[PDB]
């Protein structure tokens, strides 16, 4: 996240680290004990079996014992077309299921159809790139952002932190975009690159799949 | 080389092996060798640092016969175009010269403005890949034909038969390949070609720098 | 990360390609984003070719293609200025073959 804050610790126990060689790649969403959800372009080119989602995490730079560590058994996608980048999700199942306690806590979705408009006020977060070539977080950040319906597509929840030079970035991908309370968001992709202050962040828009989450997780 | 043959150890004593470092990556690369001190080879294959070996034939392999210098010189044509890869010819001036041996000794170079008829048979040779899968630690060498310019002229639209030559059959799977860049066509033990470029495939025809073309820069070069 | 990956790479250019081995260094066991990658591919093709933001705009198509490890391949339009928010492991990267046509 650019231009954001540190998250409170275990502020968002829903929020998830997939990793990979020890290398956290993309945030994802407790959905339910058993699955996880992120965007299907983190997953597209990459050894399933590798990765590694962590749970109830804080700073990725210190052993936390808190830490839950599972390892996936399946994935189910709902046809990402990275051409053209349409469908950014995905939902995985883990190998186990967690321990919902203070740092571990399924988050929640919202209705298939509910879709939200200019203005409304949401949270970002995310371990991605904190921007000024500092790096890549290990502490979680969070950020305000507004809805946009701008250059914004027909198929995006898009995203601006308007007034300052701040947004998702690298890392980002798959984490959640909450709205009154209601995980709304996984994003998926910028332009230009990060914290333009130009193009709003493109978010995958968990609503339009609620339908196929439920058919998965029941 | 594609289709060609492993060569007979040190049978061409000209031959250059080119190691290219810079920051920002590396290049593999041929030459030959054309007096005591100088190595001619493809202005494409240029960079930050060149190693020169001489006298090789496995290059992955510290053969005793092996002369290593350093290109203290590396001198691109003043009008090299790399959009197009024109005027695609560079002298490296050696840290040293060389010791002339059996392993190690120069390739003559055509008279001023020599031609070459289409069908004249060449040979060119080099330690590049021999296929899209696989390479070669070995020098090897395969036959190839000049080609009518207008074989060259319609694929590659860059393409001067004034500068260039145009070598090899379409219907034969018998070309230079990634890493042979800067070898030379050899036609009758004379040294008239520089590997330069063609398609990703590697299906022929190809081009090569005419050397004839540029003595004069040549000759002017090593003096 | 000292050490860096050698990672091999083709450039063609209307329907030319240079008959050297190339090789683009990356950062050893470092994560790197699709700008990142973009921008060095962009670099080597005005370093190496030429090739100008502009022509790349001005093209009929600008593409490359990453060949991962695990074998799947990646197409990435030069022309697009979208980028996917992720992150990946530059020893993860085998092959690069970057096209362009201005047909
Ligand atoms: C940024 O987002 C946070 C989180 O939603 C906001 O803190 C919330 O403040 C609202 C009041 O607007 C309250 O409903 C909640 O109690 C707070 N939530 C949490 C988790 O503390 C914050 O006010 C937002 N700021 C802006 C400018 O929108």
């Amino acid at each position: 996240i650019v231009g954001g804050r540190r998250a409170r610790p275990h502020a968002w126990p829903f929020m998830v680290s997939l990793q990979l060689r020890g290398g956290h790649f993309c945030g994802a969403t407790l959905i339910a004990p058993n699955f996880v959800m992120s965007a299907a372009h983190c997953v597209a080119n990459v050894n399933v079996r590798a990765v590694r989602v962590v749970l109830g995490a804080h700073n990725l730079s210190r052993r936390e014992p808190t830490r839950q560590v599972f390892a996936v058994q399946r994935i189910f996608e709902n046809g990402y077309d990275p051409v053209n980048l349409l469908n950014d999700i995905v939902i995985l199942q883990l190998n186990g299921s967690a321990t919902i306690n203070a740092n571990v806590q399924v988050a929640q979705l919202p209705a298939q159809g509910r879709r939200l408009g200019n203005g409304v006020q949401c949270l970002a977060m995310g371990w991605g790139l904190l921007g000024r070539n500092r790096g890549i977080a290990s502490v979680l950040q969070e950020l305000n952002v507004t809805v946009v319906t701008s250059l914004c597509r027909r198929s995006n929840v898009c995203t601006l932190v308007r007034g300052r030079q701040a947004g998702v970035c690298f890392g980002d991908s798959g984490s959640p975009l909450v709205c009154n309370g209601l995980i709304h968001g996984i994003a998926s992709f910028v332009r230009g690159g990060c914290a333009s202050g130009l193009y709003p962040d493109a978010f995958a828009p968990v609503a339009q799949f609620v339908n196929w989450i439920d058919s998965i997780i029941q | 080389i594609i289709g060609g043959r492993e060569s007979r150890p040190h049978s061409r004593p000209y031959m250059a092996y080119l190691q290219i470092q810079s920051p920002a990556g590396q290049s593999r690369c041929g030459g030959f060798l054309v007096r005591e001190d100088f190595v001619l080879t493809a202005a494409h294959c240029w960079g930050s640092n060149i190693n020169v070996t001489l006298g090789a034939h496995n290059i992955q392999r510290r053969e005793n016969t092996q002369q290593h210098i350093t290109a203290r010189r590396a001198i691109r044509h003043p009008q090299y175009n790399q959009r197009t890869i024109q005027n695609d010819i560079m002298l490296l001036q050696l840290s040293r010269r060389v010791r002339r041996n059996r392993n190690v000794n120069p390739v003559a170079l055509p008279r001023a403005q020599e031609g070459l008829r289409p069908g004249t048979l060449c040979t060119v040779a080099g330690w590049g890949r021999v296929s899209m899968r696989r390479g070669t630690d070995t020098l090897r060498e395969v036959q190839l034909r000049v080609q009518r310019d207008r074989q060259c002229l319609r694929i590659f639209g860059s393409y001067d038969p004034r500068r260039q030559i145009c070598v090899g059959d379409r219907r034969e799977r018998k070309a230079a390949f990634k890493g042979d860049s800067g070898g030379p066509l050899l036609c009758n033990n004379v040294a008239h070609g520089i590997v330069s470029y063609g398609k990703s495939s590697g299906v022929p025809p190809e081009v090569f720098t005419r050397v004839s073309s540029f003595l004069p820069w040549i000759r002017t070069t090593m003096r | 990360a000292k050490e860096m990956q050698n990672v091999p790479y083709t450039i063609a250019v209307d329907g030319i390609m240079a008959f050297n081995q190339s090789y683009l260094n990356l950062p050893k066991d470092s994560q790197l984003s699709y700008l990142d990658l973009g921008n060095k591919v962009k670099a080597l093709l005005y370093d190496e070719r030429g090739v100008t933001p502009e022509k790349i705009r001005n093209a009929k198509s600008a593409v490359y293609t990453i060949t991962w490890k695990d074998g799947s391949k990646k197409e990435v339009d030069l022309k697009k200025d979208s980028y996917t928010a992720n992150l990946f492991d530059s020893n993860s990267i085998k092959q690069i073959d970057i096209n362009v046509k201005t047909k």
